[PDB]
RNA sequence: UAUUAUAUUUAUUCAUAUAAUUAAUAGGAUAAUAUUUGUAGUUUUUGAUACCAUGAUAAGGAUUAUAAAUUGAAAGUGUUAAUAUCAUAAUCAAAAUUUAUUAUUUAUAUUAAAUAUGUAUGUGUAGAUAAAAUAAGAAAUUA
C-alpha cells in the first residue's frame, strides 16, 4: 500500500527526506541541460574555471598551419612526460605543462636560457597541445592568467593527428558512488521560515543523474533491465 | 437557518426579517398562486395576453425517454383531461397528481391548481417545541 | 473530487466560474432569443411583403423553433446567483450586502477596505458623498446620469 | 494572509509601502527599458505559415511568343498555383507530337518541365520513357558536357520522388560540387519530397548522402518538413549510417527535434492512417530520437522519482 | 484498506509507441506524481461523469427528460417514471431534430462567435474539447 | 454657587430559501517557408467536507461646550492563516411559514405585460412596550 519511500515524511531515518517536492532548495527546480557528452572542462563540475576557457583550434587550422606556418603563431607543445612523447608536431616547442607556472614569470632572457627558444610576446598566437588536450587546457589557463591576448586550445590534439591514444591525466567519467552522509555543507537553512532544506551536492547530484540516465540504444538498454519492464519497484504512478 | 429543510440549511443566513428590494425576493415561493378570483380568473397569474402561445413546457421539445413530473407552469389543456395520462407535478412532500380530470382546469397554468401550503399539517415533521407554536397560533388541536 | 486533493480552501468557489459560463451562454444565446420573442408576439403585420396567413405560420415556425433550442439560456439576470470570487460569500444585489462595482459580497468588502487592500477613500457615513450627482437626486438621479452620457449624447443615425 | 495571496498591483498596501512609490511622491517613470532593441527575437510562429506555396515551385520563364503560340497546349499543364485535371497520356502525347516543330532547346525543356509536374501530380509511371527519349543523350550519358536548365531538374526530381523511382539517384549525384551546381539552388519543399520518398523505398544510403549534402549546402534544417525526416530516419537499420545519424541529430534545433520525437510517435501510433505506406518498424530509431529529444531539452527536477530508492549510509 | 473514486482506467496512447518510449524516464509533476485524468476514464465512467454537471437541462438529472432510470425516489416516495409515448398524449411533440441546434455561419458575430445552441459552450480551438484526441 | 432646561411629542397586529462529481499548458491574413494541419507516456494517495479541525473588522448615548469644529465607541457580531482522519450535499429560475430582533396602503373614483398575495369592519379601545433635543420651532428639581 504506502511506505516509507511512497508516504510524505519530512525525514527518513534521522536525515532529511529527498523524495519530497518540499525539501529541496527551489533553485534545484531552475532548467539545465545535460552537459556530459561535451568536452571535459565545460561540465558543469569545472564551473570555477568557466571564465578562463580557451578559443578552440581545429584539426583542419592544425593541417593548414603545417603545411603554411605563420612567423608569429607559436605552436607549444604541453605534453609532460618524455616517456609518452615519440613524435614532433611540426614548428612545435616544448614547454611542459609543470613548468608552465614558473616559465611563464622569466625575464625574456631568462626564459630563452631554461627553454632554449624565445618568448612568445603576448600579442602572438599561442597555439597549445596536448594528448587529449587537458593538459593544454590547463596550460592555457596559465597563459592567459599572464595575460595573453591570443590563447588557443587544440583539444583532442596529439591524438588526433598522429592517431595515438594516450591520456594526460588518468580520470575516469565515472564518479565512485557516494560514501557517507549528506555533507552539512550543502545543508541550506532560509531565511524567512528558518527551515532546513537540501541542495544538489554529495549523494544527490546530477553527475549521478547523468550517470544512470538511459542509454542511447535500445538494445543495450534493454538489456539494463529484466524483462517485464524498466522501473518495477515503483507503483504505477511513479514509473 | 436554524432548521435545514434542504441543503441550503447550512450555506444561507436568515438575517432576521430582513427587507428586499421591490419583486426581488432570492427565493420565488409562491404562496398565492392559487389566490381565487371569479372575476379576475384569466388574468390572474396567467398569460398577460391571451394570443401569446402556451409555455416551452407544454411541448415535448427533444427526443425523451420519459419524465417524471411535468413543471408547474405548464398549462393544463383540454387533452390533459381527455386523454387519461398521467399528469404529475412536483410539490411537497412529494408529488401532486391530477386523478380526477376537470374541464374547469382548463387554461390555467398547475400553479394555479396546486394548493402550495396545505391547510393540512404533519404532526410528525414537527419538534416538539415547533408543535407547541403551531398550538399557540391556534392551529394544531391541544 | 470526493474532497481528495483539492487545491483551494472554498470549494464553492468554483461556483463562481460556472456563474462565468453562464453569462458566456447568454452573449451566445440573447439576439437570437429575443429576435424569436419579438416576432412571435407581433400582431400588427411584420411588413408589407410578409403579411396575413404567411405572418401567422412564419410566427408558430419560428416559436417552433425557439422552443427547440435545447439549452438556450433564457434566464433574467436578476435571477442569477452573485457570488464573491474571493471568498464564495453569496448577496442580493440591490441590497446593501453585494457591492457592485468591484462585484464583492459586503463581507469581502469589509474586509478588504479595512486591512488596505482596495484602494478607496472614506466619506462621512451619514450623507451623500463628494459626488455632485448623488448630492442632488440621491441614487436614482446618478443613475439617470450615467444614462445620459452612455446614450442620449449622440444623436444616433 | 490567507489561502490567496495578496495581487501586488490592486492592493495600495502593497503600491503605498516603503518598498515601493507612496502616493504622495512625484509619480513620474523611474527608468525607461529598451528590450525589443537591445535583443530582439527572430518571429517563429507556433503555427505554420497560412499563404506558403507548399510544393515544388517550377520555374516558368518562356519567351513570350512560344508562351503564346503553345498556350492551347500549355493551358493543359500546370500553371502558377493552379492544376487542370487533364490525363497525363493527352499531354505526353501533345508534346511527343507537337515538340519537334518548336525550334528553341530552352522553350522545349521549359515545356518539357511542366509535361514532368504534370505526370508527378498524377504518379503517372510512364513518364521516365520521356527522360530517356529526349534529355538522357545529352545529359546524362557517356560524359555529355551539356548542363540541364534548372527547373527541368527539379521537375524529374520532384517527378522521381512523387512516383517513387530507383533512377532519382543518378540525376541528384549529378548536381553535386562537381557536376551542375544545382543542389544549393533546392527548396526547401525540394529535400522534402526527396527524403520522403527515399525513407519510403528504403536506402539508409541515399538517407545518409542527401543530409550530408543538405547540411553542406545549407538547407533549411528546421523547417524540412517533419514527417518527412521521421520516414528517411526510419529507415536507418546500418550499424555506420546509424551512428552517422546520431551524430547529425545533433544539427537539428531544440523545438524540431521535440517535434521529431512526437511526429515519429504518432505515424507509428494514433496517425498510423496519415500515411498512405505504413511505416515500417523500426525500434531502434524509434528510441534513439525519442531518446536524443530527451537528451537535448531543459531537464526537470523530479525528487520523488530519482531518490525514491534512496538510504542513506554511514560508512 | 483502498478507497477509490473509480475502479479501473486507461491510457491515452498506444502500444507501438508505449512498449518502447517506456525505457525513458519522463518528469512527473513533482508534487502530485500520479495523474488520473478525464482521457484516462472508462467509456462508462465518462459517459456518467459528462451526463452530470449540467444543473437541470443536462441528461444526468432525473427530470431532464433523457433519464434511464425507472423509479426515483423523493422523501421515502417512490416515483415511477412517465414513459414519452405517455407523455405525448397530453403534450405535443414538436421536435425539429439536430439541424435546429445549428445556426449557419452567416449568424456567428451574433451570437459571440458560436453556430451551436446546445447546452455545454462548444469551443472551435483543438484543445478545450479535447479528450484524448 | 458661578461655565444655564428630561416631563414634551409621536408611536406598537411583522410572515417568507432549492433537484450532488472543485486537478494542465498549447500562439493562425498584409511576418523570408516547422502539417508543431490533428502537440495523445492511465493507475501511491488521504482535512475546510453534510464533520472535530485556534487567530481577524459588528452592535451597544451618560459629563474635554462653542469657536475658524462631527451626536457613534476596541474589548468583537456566520463565512479569514499551522489540532484534520464518517459521508460529492450550493442557486443557472418559477419551490415547503415557528422564526426574539419587523414602522403596511384605514372609505369620492381600486388587477394592462416577468406571476406577484382572500383577508382581522367592530367606542384609536388590555397588560406591556418603541423613538427623538442635529433646519428647525419643547425651557427649569446635578454628581
Ligand atoms: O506533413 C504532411 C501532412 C499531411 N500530408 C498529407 O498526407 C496525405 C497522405 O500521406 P502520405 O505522406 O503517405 O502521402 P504522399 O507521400 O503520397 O503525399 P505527398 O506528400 O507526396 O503529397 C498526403 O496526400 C498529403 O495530403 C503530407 O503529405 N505531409
Ligand atoms: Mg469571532
Ligand atoms: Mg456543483
Amino acid at each position: 500500500q504506502a511506505d516509507r519511500r511512497t508516504r510524505h515524511h519530512m525525514m527518513v531515518d534521522g536525515q532529511i527526506n529527498p523524495r519530497e517536492w518540499f525539501n529541496w532548495h527551489p533553485k534545484e527546480y531552475q532548467p539545465w541541460y545535460f552537459d556530459r557528452h561535451k568536452f571535459l572542462y565545460e561540465q558543469r563540475q569545472y564551473a570555477q574555471f568557466h571564465h578562463l576557457l580557451c578559443h578552440q583550434v581545429y584539426l583542419k587550422d592544425m593541417l593548414h598551419l603545417m603545411r603554411y606556418p605563420e612567423p608569429y603563431t607559436h605552436i607549444i607543445d604541453c605534453r609532460t612526460s618524455t616517456q609518452k612523447m615519440h613524435r614532433w608536431v611540426p614548428h612545435s616547442l616544448w614547454l611542459p605543462r609543470d613548468e608552465v607556472e614558473y616559465a611563464l614569470q622569466l625575464s625574456a632572457d631568462e626564459f630563452l636560457d631554461m627553454y632554449g627558444f624565445r618568448k612568445p610576446d603576448k600579442s602572438d598566437d599561442v597555439i597549445l597541445l596536448s594528448h587529449n588536450g587537458i593538459y593544454s587546457e590547463q596550460a592555457g589557463w596559465e597563459w592567459k592568467k599572464q595575460f595573453f591576448q591570443h590563447v588557443y586550445n587544440y583539444r583532442g590534439g596529439t591524438n588526433e593527428l598522429f592517431g595515438e591514444s594516450y591520456s594526460d591525466m588518468n580520470v575516469s567519467d565515472v564518479l565512485s558512488p557516494w560514501k557517507g552522509p549528506f555533507p552539512q555543507s550543502g545543508v541550506f537553512v532560509d531565511k524567512w521560515s528558518k527551515r532546513k532544506v537540501l541542495t544538489r551536492t554529495g549523494p544527490f547530484d546530477r553527475q549521478y543523474e547523468m550517470q544512470d540516465f538511459a542509454l542511447p540504444d535500445l538494445e543495450l538498454e534493454k538489456a539494463r533491465h529484466p524483462e517485464e519492464g524498466p522501473r518495477q519497484n515503483m507503483p504505477f504512478g511513479l514509473q | 437557518l436554524k432548521i435545514a429543510k434542504s441543503a441550503f440549511g447550512f450555506y444561507l443566513a436568515r438575517r432576521g426579517q430582513r427587507k428586499y428590494p421591490f419583486l426581488r425576493r432570492p427565493h420565488i415561493k409562491n404562496t398565492h398562486s392559487m389566490n381565487p378570483s371569479a372575476p379576475y380568473f384569466w388574468s390572474f397569474m396567467t398569460a398577460k395576453s391571451q394570443m401569446a402561445f402556451l409555455p416551452e413546457e407544454n411541448y415535448i421539445t427533444g427526443d425523451w425517454t420519459g419524465k417524471f413530473f411535468v413543471s408547474k407552469r405548464q398549462v393544463y389543456t383540454l387533452q390533459h383531461a381527455t386523454s387519461g395520462a398521467k399528469v404529475r407535478v412536483k410539490s411537497f412532500p412529494s408529488i401532486f397528481e391530477f386523478n380526477s380530470p376537470s374541464r374547469w382546469n382548463i387554461g390555467k397554468e398547475m400553479n394555479t391548481l396546486t394548493k402550495p401550503r396545505m391547510d393540512l399539517i404533519d404532526e410528525q415533521m414537527l419538534t416538539k417545541k415547533q408543535r407547541l407554536d403551531y398550538v399557540r397560533a391556534g392551529l394544531l388541536p391541544k | 473530487m470526493r474532497h481528495i486533493g483539492q487545491d483551494v480552501p472554498k470549494r464553492h468557489t468554483h461556483f463562481v466560474l460556472e456563474s462565468r459560463l453562464m453569462y458566456e451562454k447568454s452573449f451566445r444565446d440573447c439576439w437570437l432569443h429575443s429576435v424569436c420573442r419579438a416576432i412571435s408576439q407581433l400582431d400588427e403585420p411584420l411588413s408589407k411583403t410578409v403579411v396575413g396567413t404567411h405572418q401567422k405560420m412564419l410566427q408558430r415556425k419560428v416559436t417552433c423553433f425557439q422552443y427547440n433550442q435545447y439549452g438556450l439560456f433564457k434566464t433574467p439576470y436578476y435571477r442569477l446567483a452573485n457570488v464573491d470570487r474571493y471568498h464564495a460569500v453569496q448577496g442580493v444585489a440591490g441590497t446593501r450586502e453585494w457591492v457592485p462595482y468591484v462585484n464583492v459580497s459586503y463581507w469581502t468588502m469589509n474586509k478588504m477596505v479595512r486591512g488596505g487592500n482596495l484602494l478607496v477613500h472614506r466619506v462621512h457615513y451619514t450623507g451623500w458623498g463628494t459626488d455632485s450627482h448623488l448630492k442632488k437626486g440621491g441614487w436614482e438621479h446618478r443613475w439617470n446620469k450615467v444614462l445620459q452620457r452612455n446614450v442620449l449624447q449622440y444623436s444616433r443615425i | 494572509v490567507g489561502y490567496t495571496p495578496v495581487n501586488p498591483d490592486t492592493s495600495p498596501m502593497v503600491a503605498y509601502s516603503q518598498y515601493h512609490w507612496h502616493y504622495n511622491l512625484p509619480q513620474g517613470m523611474e527608468r525607461p527599458h529598451s528590450v525589443n532593441r537591445t535583443f530582439a527575437a527572430p518571429f517563429q510562429s507556433n503555427h505554420s505559415l497560412v499563404n506558403k506555396y507548399r510544393g515544388v515551385w517550377i520555374e516558368f520563364d518562356m519567351h513570350p511568343a512560344f508562351s503564346v503560340a503553345l498556350e492551347p497546349q500549355l493551358r493543359k499543364l500546370p500553371r502558377g498555383r493552379t492544376l487542370p485535371k487533364t490525363p497525363a497520356e493527352e499531354v505526353i502525347a501533345d508534346y511527343t507530337a507537337l515538340a519537334p516543330l518548336v525550334d528553341d532547346e530552352k522553350t522545349r525543356d521549359l515545356w518539357l518541365a511542366k509535361v514532368f509536374q504534370h505526370c508527378a501530380f498524377q504518379r503517372c509511371g510512364g513518364a521516365m520513357e520521356l527522360w530517356e527519349r529526349y534529355c538522357h543523350q545529352r545529359f546524362t550519358a557517356e560524359g555529355a558536357t551539356a548542363k540541364p536548365p534548372l527547373s527541368l531538374v527539379k521537375s524529374v526530381l520532384f517527378y522521381c520522388n512523387k512516383t517513387d523511382n530507383s533512377g532519382w539517384r543518378a540525376l541528384f549525384d549529378r548536381c553535386l560540387k562537381d557536376g551542375w551546381n544545382y543542389t544549393p539552388l533546392f527548396d526547401t519543399a525540394q529535400w522534402s519530397f526527396m527524403l520522403k520518398s527515399i525513407g519510403r523505398m528504403g536506402d539508409e544510403d541515399g538517407v545518409r548522402a542527401v543530409l550530408e549534402e543538405m547540411l553542406d549546402v545549407q538547407a533549411d534544417l528546421d523547417r524540412v518538413e517533419a514527417r518527412s525526416v521521421v520516414i528517411a530516419l526510419n529507415a536507418v537499420t546500418n550499424a555506420d549510417v546509424y551512428e552517422f545519424v546520431k551524430k547529425y541529430l545533433f544539427n537539428f534545433g531544440e523545438r524540431k527535434v521535440k517535434f521529431l520525437r512526437t511526429t515519429y510517435s504518432d505515424l507509428r501510433g494514433h496517425g498510423a492512417g496519415k500515411l498512405r505506406i505504413p511505416l515500417k518498424e523500426n525500434d531502434n530509431m524509434y528510441y534513439h530520437v525519442c531518446w536524443h529529444s530527451s537528451i537535448r531539452s531543459p531537464r526537470q527536477f523530479s525528487p520523488r522519482q530519482l531518490y525514491f530508492d534512496y538510504t542513506p549510509s554511514t560508512l | 484498506s483502498v478507497s477509490g473514486v473509480f475502479s479501473k482506467g486507461r491510457g491515452i496512447g498506444h502500444e507501438a509507441t508505449t512498449s518502447i518510449l517506456r525505457y525513458i524516464p519522463r518528469a512527473r509533476v513533482p508534487w502530485q506524481p500520479s495523474r488520473f485524468g478525464r482521457e484516462n476514464l472508462t467509456a462508462a465512467d465518462m459517459a456518467r461523469l459528462w451526463s452530470r454537471g449540467r444543473y437541470r437541462d443536462g441528461p444526468g438529472n432525473y427530470n431532464s427528460g433523457y433519464c434511464t432510470e425507472r423509479t426515483h425516489v423523493l422523501e421515502e416516495n417512490t416515483v415511477s417514471i412517465i414513459p414519452r409515448r405517455e407523455l405525448e398524449k397530453y403534450m405535443p411533440d414538436i421536435t425539429i431534430g439536430p439541424k435546429a441546434l445549428v445556426t449557419p455561419v452567416s449568424l456567428m458575430n451574433a451570437r459571440n462567435g458560436h453556430r451551436v445552441t446546445h447546452d455545454l459552450l462548444h469551443s472551435y480551438d483543438p484543445h478545450i474539447g479535447r479528450l484524448g484526441k
